[PDB]
């Protein structure tokens, strides 16, 4: 369909991020300046947030056969933009330690944010596929940005090969779904069925291959083995972006796909997703038990937390507040992961070159970085689902949503995985305060410290008083 | 066994075979004309007999299939690209809906002759020279299609007969002049014609990829290059100079006159222009001709949309 | 007159062969080749499905698929060249340093 | 299924067959008769060719339907070509397309 | 258009089967080019004329050229993989072949049992694809330009020599 000016108003964050990509690229073409290009990128992302306010002042409508903009899309756009802004802020000191070109980083972060926004508004299989690829390829660049280092090149090769394979799986599944149902829009996948014929074998096989691709992207068992290697090998701001923005955007488009598709309330797909959620929770928590590397530990943590989110997704076509639970949990998980990966990024910045080691060495962090240790232990308590943290509010939402839908196996899985998480998260948070024998001064490092401190304060305050976040998420509802 | 359908299909097949044979013989005669201007038919027959009866020696440390396959590509790619060219009303081989896209298909396949000759000729210098030549041909194939896309935009279709019919009033050399010059440059550079002759001459660490090709494979490369310039000239005529359209002469006479004029102009610009440096050629391509094709497409679209009430 | 089942089965056969080539081959170049086979097979499946319905959306999905194929082939070959110039070895089992 | 289209299909098939067979017969006669007795800039330019060839395919699709898309399609293709040209300007200015540094 | 579809599908299957089990990279890329030309013929048999044209122009004319470029510049002359041929050993290929055969069996069983009126094979022109591309699929085109820009920037950053 044609694009009216109101439709152009509803595309405002997408347009502003694309224009920021063009402007930053032309500025690099003018002169290779780190500060100006980083500033232009963060100005473009903040302008995209203000454009989200302007989009909210407009209506909720279908801008294309491809895109649909509503409060759901606005919430996920805001989450992706916050994650991208935090990634740029954490990236500046680390890139200040870098030696090669250091503005293509911000260009790639902007293009990945553009893909996240497209997935936030995606109402079509074409827009879903394109948003996944626009997330993925800049992350191929960003994970191997320090390709002279062995670990970053290894993580880049693994992520590139496995994401190309997963995109092939997703595209073949989309092709089988389109072979069954003549339309590629979300609301028409399974529409031409009735009288108990919703489980068409070709439609289920197509959704299975799409589940393979998306479950690679979400680090769900058994498509999870890439996660600790890529999280450990990637640069720490890249690990921050990969943990927050990619997972949030892909899970949002999966939420909308299962909300809108008439095949979403299928018993077979629900049982398969229940198996995947159970295995993801238990396996991620069990594999994170004996990890001394903080980044591998957060990779397995991401596996288990996406399992909890999947549990909230399974109850979507039965209950009502599954969308609200996913929103609250995703806000809490975003802020906790931003704090944890930002502490990891700040202590690993500036970049020490490809030859020097990059181990975190979090033991006894309090005796020389007390504020970062306090932020890190708040984040470790939040990822554990401890009360007085927003992670507990998300976990409580997941438990309430599971109890309402009689998903008792998943409820018991959440309880057991939470106990295992208690063990390893408390191990990290108490190793922060022990005594270690042995083993800045610019405002961008201070900006990263302020970002992790504000994330910690948000986690604590919204864990004590979660009503504002619930009220914000509840008014961000999609088209029914 | 007499039916007008069988007569029609047999006559169309005969026309296609006649077109093919005339193109091959014209490529051989243009090879003779370049070798003389810088009997003759008897001399070309003698050359063909000599290349036939000389032993074909494939190198011992060379891959036989790739070495044999490179001259086949160099001949057949643009010789098959000729099949869309309408030489006269009712004298076209294939009236394809894709047309100029089929030409682009054949040129993209044609780069493999250079790549395969360089790899199979087991020599590092020949490999480096082939890498430079293939980089040059990619650098001009990048905008060959857009230089055609201006004319496609004016015609509204990819079919060549539709382009010829849309040039009924004014030939496309006048509105699509920048498309014309960019297509001329790209067609010369794809076929490795002067001034894009020897990109390996800028370094003593490189050699030509035609070295180690003896006898009939060298003859295939030679006649394939001249057939390539013949079909480039015919495409130039049908895309920018009305095809077969003229006031007084029969249509084939007009098409043959324009194609012969363009073949002679390719000979003249070989004899006249000097070859620039390799980096100059690559920079000129990527920095001048690709943006010119993009801007020409934009301006053509704006003019078309304005002139439609 | 050509069944949809036959075109989809052809695409499935090519996809499975590309996945097998991706798994069994230890050279990274052949892994990239298998990836290209898989993405081309999925694009062929989209073209078959679009031709069955008489819609242009199948060829549009093909165009997006080959845009992805071109860009990720570029990225994968750049990473292959980096691995070759840093290790002089394209064995994918040698680049296995990070482990659980 | 008309006579003209099947005639042109047969003519095109005979053209391809006789052409490839003529090349094959030329090589067969040549072989049978007669007695007996690197640098990363190439990757960069090839990758640039691939990327700009895909963007060229988008413009190929646009160019055949300019009148049917109207001025809105012109604006969209102008944004496409602007992004394409900004990428080209970036490649030229960073020295990616500079062959002699 | 039926015989062409079946013979081109057969050629594509045989060519990619030869691709995945070959040792010479240039031979494997040549067989891959043959499979791509066969798939383009399959596209032309179904009436997707633009898709077949782009299969030869882009897939068999740009991407495989990049692969041939990389193979020629890395100069694979049997660097400790050709002299081993570990993929031809039964213990390396037999397992994944069984797994892929099971996946193919499940997928093909899903394909069968689906209603099929048959593919008409009527030509869907490039004009209709262009109308759809710059009509209801505009943002796909713009963000695909952004996708190709991302690939360009990543490949330049990783693959430059210095
Ligand atoms: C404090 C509690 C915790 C907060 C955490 C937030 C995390 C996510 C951030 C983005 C969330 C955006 C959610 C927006 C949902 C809006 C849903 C909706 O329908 O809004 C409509 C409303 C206008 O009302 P109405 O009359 O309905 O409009 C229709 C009239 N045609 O229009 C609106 O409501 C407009 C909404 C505009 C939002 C602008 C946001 C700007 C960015 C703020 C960042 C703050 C710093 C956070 C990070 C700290 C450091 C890490
Ligand atoms: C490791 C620790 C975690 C263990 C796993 C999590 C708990 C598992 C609980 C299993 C419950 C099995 C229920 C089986 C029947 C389900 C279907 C049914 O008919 O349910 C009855 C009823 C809903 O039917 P309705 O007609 O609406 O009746 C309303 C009035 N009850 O249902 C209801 O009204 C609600 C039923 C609630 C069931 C109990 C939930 C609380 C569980 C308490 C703790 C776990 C059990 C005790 C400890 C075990 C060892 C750890
Ligand atoms: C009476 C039956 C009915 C009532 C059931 C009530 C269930 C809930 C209350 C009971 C929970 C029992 C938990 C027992 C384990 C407590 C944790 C523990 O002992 O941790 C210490 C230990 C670390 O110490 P160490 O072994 O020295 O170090 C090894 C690593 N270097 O840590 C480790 O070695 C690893 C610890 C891993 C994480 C803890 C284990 C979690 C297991 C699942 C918890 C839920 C159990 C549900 C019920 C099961 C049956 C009773
Ligand atoms: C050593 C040998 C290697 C292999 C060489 C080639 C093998 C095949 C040779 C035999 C070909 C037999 C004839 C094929 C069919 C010809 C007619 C045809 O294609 O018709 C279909 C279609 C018609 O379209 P149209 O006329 O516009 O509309 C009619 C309405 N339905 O028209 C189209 O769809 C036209 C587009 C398809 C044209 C394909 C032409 C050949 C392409 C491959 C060239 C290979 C070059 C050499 C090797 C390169 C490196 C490997
Ligand atoms: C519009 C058509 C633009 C085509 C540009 C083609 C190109 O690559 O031009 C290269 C040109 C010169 O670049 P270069 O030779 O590297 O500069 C050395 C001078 N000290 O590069 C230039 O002249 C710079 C490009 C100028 C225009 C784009 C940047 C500004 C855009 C502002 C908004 C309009
Ligand atoms: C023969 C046994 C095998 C010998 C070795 C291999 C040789 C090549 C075999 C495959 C290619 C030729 C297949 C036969 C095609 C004959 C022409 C034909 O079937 O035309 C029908 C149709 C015409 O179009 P349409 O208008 O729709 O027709 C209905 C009429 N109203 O046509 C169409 O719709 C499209 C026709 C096909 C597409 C064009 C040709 C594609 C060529 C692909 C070559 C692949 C590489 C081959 C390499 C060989 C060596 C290994
Ligand atoms: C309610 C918030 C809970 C999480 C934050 C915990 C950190 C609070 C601020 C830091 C205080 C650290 C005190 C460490 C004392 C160690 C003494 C060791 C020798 C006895
Ligand atoms: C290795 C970790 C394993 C954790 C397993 C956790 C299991 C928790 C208990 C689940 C009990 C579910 C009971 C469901 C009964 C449903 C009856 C329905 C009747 C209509
Ligand atoms: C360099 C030119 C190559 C041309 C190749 C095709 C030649 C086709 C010859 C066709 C001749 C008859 C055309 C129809 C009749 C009109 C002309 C009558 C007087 C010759
Ligand atoms: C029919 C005549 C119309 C004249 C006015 C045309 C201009 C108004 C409509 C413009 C629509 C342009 C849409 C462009 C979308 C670009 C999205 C880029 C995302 C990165
Ligand atoms: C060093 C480890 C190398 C592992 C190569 C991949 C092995 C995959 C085996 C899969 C077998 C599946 C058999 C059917 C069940």
């Amino acid at each position: 369909m044609t694009i009216t000016p109101q439709n152009l108003i509803a595309l405002l964050p997408l347009l502003i991020v694309g224009l920021t990509v063009v402007v930053v690229m032309l500025s690099i073409a003018w002169r290779r300046n780190h500060f100006l290009n980083a500033t232009l990128s963060v100005i473009g992302l903040n302008a995209a947030l203000v454009s989200l306010w302007f989009v909210g002042q407009a209506g909720a409508m279908d801008v294309t056969p491809l895109m649909r903009v509503d409060g759901f899309a606005m919430l996920y756009t805001g989450l992706v933009l916050l994650a991208s802004l935090a990634t740029c802020t954490f990236a500046y000191p680390w890139l200040e330690g870098y030696n090669d070109n250091k503005d293509e980083f911000y260009l790639l972060v902007l293009i990945a944010a553009l893909g996240g926004i497209l997935l936030a508004n995606a109402n079509h299989l074409a827009s879903l596929f394109l948003g996944i690829e626009l997330i993925s390829l800049p992350l191929f660049g960003l994970v191997g940005y320090a390709f002279r280092q062995k670990r970053s090149l290894e993580a880049s090769i693994k992520y590139t090969i496995l994401s190309a394979a997963a995109s092939s799986f997703l595209l073949f599944g989309m092709a089988l779904v389109y072979a069954q149902s003549g339309d590629l829009s979300f609301v028409a996948l399974g529409k031409n069925l009735g009288d108990g014929m919703l489980n068409e074998p070709l439609l289920l096989a197509g959704f299975g291959l799409m589940i393979v691709g998306l479950g690679f992207k979400l680090s769900l068992v058994p498509f999870h083995l890439w996660t600790p290697d890529v999280y450990q090998g990637a640069p720490a701001p890249v690990s921050t972006f990969l943990a927050t923005a990619s997972k949030i955007a892909i899970f949002g488009v999966v939420m909308r796909l299962f909300l809108y598709a008439p095949v979403g309330d299928s018993e077979a797909i629900r049982v398969v997703l229940a198996i995947i959620a159970f295995a993801s929770i238990i396996f991620g928590n069990l594999m994170a038990l004996s990890q001394t590397n903080i980044k591998r530990l957060l990779g397995y943590s991401s596996i288990s937390h996406l399992g909890y989110l999947l549990v909230a997704l399974i109850a979507l076509q039965t209950g009502e507040m599954s969308m609200e639970a996913v929103g609250v949990y995703l806000a809490g998980y975003l802020f906790s992961s931003l704090g944890a990966f930002g502490v990891v990024s700040l202590m690993s910045s500036p970049y020490r070159g490809p030859d020097a080691d990059s181990l975190f060495s979090y033991r006894g962090l309090f005796w020389h970085r007390p504020i970062l240790a306090a932020v890190m232990t708040v984040m470790m308590l939040s990822l554990a689902g401890i009360p007085m943290t927003l992670g507990f509010i998300g976990k409580f939402y997941v438990l309430a949503v599971g109890v309402q839908a009689h998903l008792w196996w998943l409820v018991g899985a959440v309880v057991v995985g939470s106990a295992i998480g208690l063990y390893y998260y408390l191990r990290v948070a108490v190793s922060l305060y022990l005594h270690a024998p042995e083993q800045p001064s610019n405002w961008q490092y201070s900006a990263g410290g302020i970002v992790v401190l504000i994330s910690a304060l948000l986690v604590l305050v919204l864990g004590v008083w979660p009503q504002p976040l619930i009220s914000i998420v509840r008014l961000a509802m999609p088209l029914m | 066994w007499i039916s007008p359908e069988l007569i029609e299909i047999l006559l169309t097949i005969l026309k296609a075979v006649v077109i093919l044979l005339v193109v091959v013989t014209c490529g051989a005669f243009m090879s003779f004309g370049e070798r003389r201007l810088l009997g003759g038919s008897l001399q070309l027959v003698a050359d063909m007999i000599k290349m036939f009866f000389k032993e074909d020696w494939i190198p011992k440390f060379s891959d036989r299939v790739i070495f044999t396959l490179a001259p086949m590509i160099a001949f057949t790619s643009l010789l098959l690209a000729f099949a869309i060219v309408p030489v006269s009303p009712g004298w076209v081989v294939a009236d394809l809906n894709i047309g100029i896209l089929f030409f682009l298909m054949m040129a993209g396949l044609a780069v493999y002759a250079v790549l395969f000759a360089g790899w199979s000729s087991n020599n590092k210098y020949s490999l480096l020279g082939a890498m430079r030549a293939s980089a040059q041909t990619l650098s001009y194939e990048v905008f060959l299609g857009l230089s055609l896309m201006g004319v496609v935009a004016q015609a509204g279709s990819f079919n060549m007969t539709d382009i010829v019919n849309s040039q009924a009033h004014v030939w496309n050399v006048i509105p699509q002049f920048f498309g014309f010059i960019t297509f001329a440059i790209a067609g010369v550079a794809v076929c490795h014609r002067h001034p894009f002759d020897q990109p390996e001459a800028e370094q003593e660490l490189a050699d030509g990829y035609h070295i180690e090709y003896s006898g009939m494979k060298f003859g295939l490369f030679f006649v394939g290059e001249y057939i390539g310039i013949v079909t480039i000239s015919a495409l130039m005529v049908t895309l920018f100079f009305g095809g077969w359209q003229g006031p007084l002469l029969p249509p084939f006479i007009w098409f043959a006159l324009k194609t012969a004029f363009f073949m002679m102009m390719f000979i003249l610009i070989r004899a006249s222009l000097p070859r620039p440096r390799y980096d100059q050629v690559m920079s000129f391509g990527w920095k001048i001709c690709l943006p010119l094709t993009l801007i020409n497409l934009l301006v053509t679209a704006a003019v078309i949309l304005w002139q439609a009430q | 007159m050509i069944p949809l089942q036959h075109g989809l089965i052809l695409a499935a056969i090519l996809f499975v062969l590309g996945l097998t080539g991706l798994v069994i081959r230890r050279n990274l170049l052949f892994m990239l080749i298998g990836l290209e086979i898989m993405i081309n097979a999925s694009a062929l499946a989209f073209v078959v499905a679009g031709s069955y319905w008489g819609q242009t959306d199948g060829q549009v999905m093909y165009i997006l698929a080959i845009s992805l194929a071109a860009a990720e082939a570029s990225i994968g070959l750049a990473l292959l060249l980096q691995l070759h110039r840093r290790r002089q070895n394209l064995n994918i089992d040698s680049v296995s340093e990070m482990r659980g | 299924t008309s006579t003209e289209v099947i005639a042109h299909h047969w003519a095109f098939a005979i053209f391809l067959i006789v052409a490839i067979g003529l090349c094959c017969l030329m090589l067969v006669g040549g072989w049978f008769l007669g007695g007996r007795a690197l640098s990363a800039k190439f990757y960069l330019v090839a990758m640039f060719f691939v990327i700009f060839d895909v963007e060229a395919l988008y413009l190929f699709a646009w160019s055949t339907s300019i009148r049917e898309s109207g001025w809105v399609g012109f604006v969209e293709a102008a944004i496409f070509i602007f992004v394409l040209l900004a990428g080209l300007v970036y490649l030229v200015r960073i020295g990616a397309l500079d062959w002699t540094p | 258009m039926e015989f062409a579809f079946y013979i081109c599908g057969l050629i594509a299957i045989l060519a990619t089967l030869r691709v995945i089990t070959h040792t010479n990279p240039v031979h494997a890329l040549l067989y891959l080019i043959i499979s791509l030309l066969a798939i383009s013929g399959v596209f032309f048999s179904l009436g997707a004329y633009f898709a077949g044209a782009l299969e030869i122009i882009v897939y068999a004319g740009a991407i495989m050229v990049l692969f041939v470029f990389v193979v020629m510049m890395l100069n694979l002359g049997g660097s400790e993989i050709e002299q081993e041929r570990q993929w031809l050993k039964p213990q390396v290929w037999i397992g994944p072949a069984i797994l892929s055969a099971i996946m193919l069996v499940v997928i093909v069983y899903a394909i069968l049992g689906v209603n099929d009126q048959g593919i008409d094979g009527t030509p869907i022109s490039a004009k209709a694809v262009g109308i759809t591309l710059f009509g209801p699929y505009v943002l796909a085109v713009e963000l695909a330009s952004m996708l190709l820009l991302a690939g360009l920037v990543v490949a330049f950053h990783v693959g430059r020599e210095e």
